[PDB]
This record gives C-alpha cells, structure tokens and sequence, in this order.
C-alpha cells in the first residue's frame, strides 16, 4: 500500500 | 485573536521554471532540503505559534482527558489459526501499540508473543506486515521506526517465541511470502541510494526488486528473483498458491487497481530456487486487476475487475489460458463492488460486498459459486477477517460509527451455520441510542448522485445553528465506509457537533467507474462533489458556513485545501493532514511517482494543464469579495512521512501566509503543526494519536468559539  | 506574528520567511524570486510555456514561480522551492538549516528553523518558528494556539484554551486539556477516557476500552483483531496455534492482537486500551497473543488453544491461556511497546521509550517502532511460515512455526515480520515506510523485517522461530539472527534491511512496499517447505521467505527491496534511508530523505524510488531469503543465512546471500531494469517504477510482489505450488507476482505500476500476473511452477524449477525463475507471463499488460483468491490444480480463481468494473471472479486454466476460455464463477453484480474474496474449509468461498457504502457478507460454493448463506449484519463495515484455505471457522470484525464492534465466529464444519459473537465492546460514557445515523444522496454539479453519511444527536432542530464536521478523501479506488472514530463522537457529544462524511467520486464506492469520475481530468469532480456536499448540509439547515469545519488526510488534504483555495465563503474551518500540496512536483519524491495514475505528471502537457487548475500551492488567492477571508487552517504534518514529503505542506503554509496572512481583512489563523518521530499515519502510537485529536478539535473550538458541553 503506497498511495497517499 | 492573531497575538502572536508570522515568522518571516525567505521568498527566491529566482525559482522560475517553464512548464510547456507557462512561467511557474517556486519561491518556497528551498524547503524541499529536510535537513538544511533553514528548514529547521523554519519549522521551528511555524510550531513556535501553532503550539501555544492551540494550548491556549482549557478546551483542549478538556478534549484530551475526555479522549484519553473514552479511548480506554479493549482493543481486539480477529483471532486468527497458524499451525497448532491461534494468534490475535489486543490492547488494554492505552497501550502505545497493540500486542500479538498466542494461544495453543481456543479456550487456553493466551500469552505475549511480540510486544513492541518495549522496542520504543515513546511507541515510535511499529509492526508493519508479517507473515507466518506455511506450518506456522516461524514468524516474519516488519518493524518501522518513527512512523517510516521503511522496514526491517526481522524473523522468529513460534515456540517459545526465540529470536533468530536474520535482518532483511532496505525493505519498501515489500510482499512477505514464505515457501511452503519452509526453506527462507519472498520479500522486497531497494538498492542502496546515496543519503540517508530513514524517512526524512525525500528520494525517489526506484528499481524495487524481488528477493528470496533463505533461513539462517545472511542477506548478503539472498536470491534475485524478480527485476525490472527497464521498467524502474514497476513494483512485483510474490505470494504462494494454497497449494505451495506455484509462486504468483503481481506486477504494478501506478496505483490503479491493475496488475500484471506471472507465475512460477516450483516443480518446474530446475534445481530449486537459485537465480531468476522461469516466469510464465499469463497475464503480461496492465489492462485488468488479477487477485488470487484461490486455485485446484490448474484452474486458477481470480477476483477482477477486467471488463467488470463493479468486480467478478474468474476461473483461468493454465493449460487453457486464453481469455476466452476463461469460466465466470461469480458474475459481475449490477451495482454492488465485490471488495473481497477468501477461500476457506477448501470448498468455501467468502465474498464482501459493498451495497451503497454498507458491508454485506456471503457464503458462496467454490465449485458453482452459488450464494449459500448470507452472514446476518447491521449497517457498517467489516475490517477483520481470519480464515484461509487449510481452516474449518471463520473469523470476521464488523464496525460502525456508533459502535466500537464485533467479532464473530463460525464454526464452517457445522451443517447449519451459527455465526455467534466472540467479542464484544461497548465504550462507556457514550450513549450510541441518543445519535442517529442517516444516508442521504445529494446532487453534484452536473447532477450526479453523491452518498453522505449524517450522525447526529436525536431530535436536533435543522436550523443551521450546529457546528458539523465534514469528511471526505476521494481517490484511489478507496471507499470511505462506516468506521468507530470516539474522537469525532466527542465532538458530537461535548462539542454538539454534527458529523459527515461523502462518499465522493474518485473512490471506489460504486466500482471503477466511480474512481474514474474523480481522477486525471476529472479531477475536479471530487472538489465539485464535496462542495455540495457542504452546501447540502447548509441548505437543509445542519450547519452554517461560519460553523462548519472540513477534514481530510493525504489525497483528503489535498481536497479540503483545493476547496479552500476554491470556495472560501463556505467553510469556517479547514484541517488538511499530511496533504499533498504541490501538484506539479509531487512525483519527485519517494513513492510519489506512482500517484500519476490518479492525478497525471506535469511532464505532460495536458496533464500540467489540469494540475494548474487546482494545485493547492498554486491557486493561493485573496479573495474577490471584500466581506470574505480564508477560513481557518491547520495543517498537520511530521518530520518522518516518507510517504507524502512534509515539504508539501511547508511549502503550502509559508505561500498562504504570504499571500493571504499579510492581507488586513484576514483574521483567521493559517498554522501548521510538524510532529517529530511520526510519519504519515500508519503504525503511530495511541499517545501520539490523543495529541493529535486533541489539537484538531482545540483548533475548531478556538477558531469557531464552541462551548464544551460536559
């Protein structure tokens, strides 16, 4: 998970 | 009110650059260095104000011992079986951190497995993902310190909980998958960069490979198994088939929900796992989302949105792989998204549904697909969810924003299915009987449809005279859904507060298209939805203007700031976390470049042209009207979020401080507040999570004159  | 003075803050008039023609002037750009001197003392003058702001008021002293109070109630996750074992997490209540239990049976004595509390003075080292071995008797997991994306996985044989030597360093965005013979672990990371890699750099990254970590050896000696030279923002995780037959690798790129899907017959493997594997691109493009839910031999089920924007599950044979072969095991629903799907007892399968921003949840054959039973819910989510293939029950946690939860069990080896609770817990103090929760659908601009959730206290006359506080995110496919916050039922009960939250376009409430409504050029349908949002709750007499304070975190800071800049007159409040400001630049840094898939690049021109539009950092300007300023503002940020650069907002207050805090018909506040050994959200501890709260509501308490209702 690496959205903001 | 203002007693205090904004710190002088050096403009280069200098930075100007051209963006396909259009001169773009960054005078704030020397913030962008974390570790310079002058950034430094920049945020040191900035929390030299904010701080004393916001403490000024009893109000806040008040908040948090009120917060402290009804935060103090047991904290369960869902029991879950590894092995001969059940783990789950727990905390007392105040616990910085929660704590993994193991217990050697369902009704024995359960006792501290891994408690990271004691990594920490201050609860800044966090758990960020683990993964058991197949029989689960060694445990893998990530610890992140002071809130950093970045991890180090370090591992542990079960019995007896024993501490083993291997370190994974460098570890990112990473998969955790072990072998089912037990031999070492999938994972991923990053090459070595030039800098610091602690979560104050804010280099991109780039190159992210797959490993293969044998067990009792040093990483140095770890197995590359995946890369992707030519393809630098391509991101592949690994995971294991039920089975432990087949290695399967999800390749991203970008954050729409699409992947590419390779697999690796381990049988096949010539002499095991000791170089790159032999890859078989079943799915080789980025034009649909292929989840492995579960496989029986050959045939393959994924859950897809391919030509299914509300999602379906698919059987894909791999000795008959072409698309038109493919069996649909579970058809597309007409307007509910399928969020997820989990294989258990062999033959089952578990299916959650989102119906109009509520969970249901279902019980379906695996051979047919056919519905067989529906798990009994009230209106709310699921957050919790134990139960794989190998397992006979299953465990699920269900939420809502008037009740703490419920974790049920059920026994799947029973003919007739009793799922009965397991846990339960109610906060005292906080009546959930006295509030209401109400869905309504509001029209957008252009006459769309927008879901809001409304709670509030029984019985309140709608004339426009309660303080609200709105919600909202909108992005990324992510579906705001029902979800126990104490801290916004405070502001409900001792602040007389009306809380919202709409669900608008750019998430994933009903499916792709509906993140297709708020994405790339149009963008400016999640400003639009929220707006109306706000002037719905003003129209039907929930709140006014002046009392009425918008919220929302990363892509959600970035909505309540672009509707600041936007529609000034309509909020009285505006509390932006961890915002992405600075449109134009934001794929610079870290992970930022994956986001262009949500919001474009400024590399390309017609993407620059929407991103000028609304920019937050770009679209400061006083208002028109004579009789309007810039509603209050805090921004929250720390010192460690390696996920959105605190740049973003440092840029971003220093330019409304400039522009808007030097004029003389603005009084209220523009502030930001940069936290020390925290980051983006994700693993801060309780005590950290109390401050914060109790900052927020002190700003809207201040900023809007509320009363504490005791």
């Amino acid at each position: 998970g690496f959205r903001p | 009110m203002l007693s205090f003075q904004y710190p002088d803050v050096y403009r280069d008039e200098t930075a100007i650059q051209d963006y396909h023609g259009h001169k773009v002037c960054d005078p704030y750009a020397w913030l962008e260095d974390p570790d310079s001197e002058q950034t430094k003392a920049f945020v040191e003058a900035q929390n030299k104000i904010t701080v004393p702001f916001l403490e000024q008021c009893p109000i806040r002293g008040l908040y948090k011992e009120r917060m402290t109070e009804l935060y103090d109630y047991p904290k369960y996750s869902c029991h879950f079986k590894k092995g001969k074992r059940y783990f789950y997490f727990y905390n007392t209540g105040l616990q910085n951190q929660r704590v993994l239990y193991v217990q050697d049976s369902l009704e024995g004595e359960a006792r501290v497995f891994l408690d990271p509390n004691i990594l920490s003075d201050d609860g800044t080292v966090a758990l960020r993902g683990y993964a058991f071995s197949e029989d689960g008797e060694y445990f893998a997991y990530g610890l992140s310190a002071s809130g950093s994306d970045w991890v180090t996985i370090k591992f542990m044989k079960v019995d007896g909980a024993k501490e083993l030597p291997d370190v994974l360093e460098r570890v990112k965005f990473s998969c955790m998958a072990w072998t089912h013979d037990g031999k070492g672990m999938f994972y991923n990371a990053y090459p070595q960069q030039d800098g610091k890699s602690d979560g104050t750099e804010t280099s991109t990254n780039l190159h992210q490979k797959l490993y293969y970590h044998v067990l009792g050896t040093d990483q140095s000696e770890d197995i590359l198994c995946a890369e992707f030279p030519d393809e630098p923002k391509w991101m592949g995780g690994a995971e294991l088939s039920d089975d432990g037959r087949y290695v399967l690798l999800s390749i991203r790129e970008g954050c729409d929900p699409v992947n590419r899907l390779w697999y690796c017959d381990l049988q096949q493997e010539s002499n095991g796992i000791t170089g790159i594997l032999k890859w078989v691109k079943l799915i080789d493009n980025f034009e649909g989302e292929y989840d492995y839910v579960t496989n029986e031999g050959t045939v393959f089920t994924f859950k897809t949105n391919r030509h299914s924007p509300n999602y379906r599950l698919i059987n894909i044979d791999f000795t008959d792989p072409e698309e038109s072969k493919w069996k649909v095991l579970v058809p597309e629903h007409e307007k509910d998204v399928l969020e997820w799907v989990a294989c258990v007892r062999s033959n089952f399968l578990v299916l959650c549904y989102l119906h109009d921003v509520k969970n249901t949840l279902q019980l379906h054959d695996l051979a047919t697909g056919a519905l067989l039973k529906i798990f009994p819910l009230e209106v709310g989510s699921v957050v919790g969810y134990s139960g794989q293939k190998k397992d006979t029950e299953i465990f699920y946690q269900f939420t809502s924003f008037l009740s703490p939860g419920i974790i049920y069990h059920c026994d799947l080896t029973k003919e007739e299915l009793e799922p009965r609770v397991f846990r339960e817990v109610t906060v005292k103090g906080i009546d959930a009987s006295d509030y209401q929760t109400v869905q309504i659908f509001y029209p957008s601009k252009d006459g769309t449809k927008i879901p809001m959730f409304i709670v509030h206290k029984k019985g309140i006359k709608l004339d426009g005279s309660h303080p609200a506080f709105l919600y909202g995110y909108g992005g990324f496919n992510i579906s705001i859904t029902p979800n126990y916050s104490v801290s916004r039922l405070i502001f409900v009960r001792h602040m007389g507060g009306v809380l919202a939250v709409a669900n608008i376009r750019g998430g994933g409430e009903y499916g792709e298209t509906w993140h297709k409504g708020g994405i790339l050029a149009n963008k400016q349908n999640c400003f639009d939805d929220f707006q109306c949002a706000a002037e719905y709750l003003i129209k039907e007499g929930y709140t006014s203007p002046k009392r009425l304070t918008i919220n929302g975190g990363a892509n959600g800071g970035l909505l309540v700031a672009t509707c600041a800049n936007q529609r000034p007159d309509l909020f009285g409040c505006v509390i932006a976390q961890v915002g992405v400001m600075d449109m134009l630049k934001f794929h610079k840094y870290t992970i930022g470049h994956a986001w262009t898939t949500d919001y474009g690049c400024s590399d390309s021109k017609q993407h620059f042209e929407w991103l000028i539009k609304y920019s937050p950092l770009h679209n400061v300007k006083l208002p028109e009207a004579d009789d309007i300023q810039y509603p209050s503002m805090l921004l929250l940020t720390a010192d460690h979020d390696d996920r959105v650069v605190p740049l973003h907002s440092l840029k971003f207050i220093a330019t409304l401080q400039y522009i808007v805090g030097r004029s003389r018909k603005q009084n209220n506040p523009l502030l930001i507040h940069v936290d020390t050994k925290a980051g983006h959200g994700a693993g801060k501890p309780t005590a950290k999570v109390i401050e914060e709260v109790s900052d927020m509501f002190a700003f809207i308490a201040r900023c809007l004159n509320i009363d504490w209702i005791p």
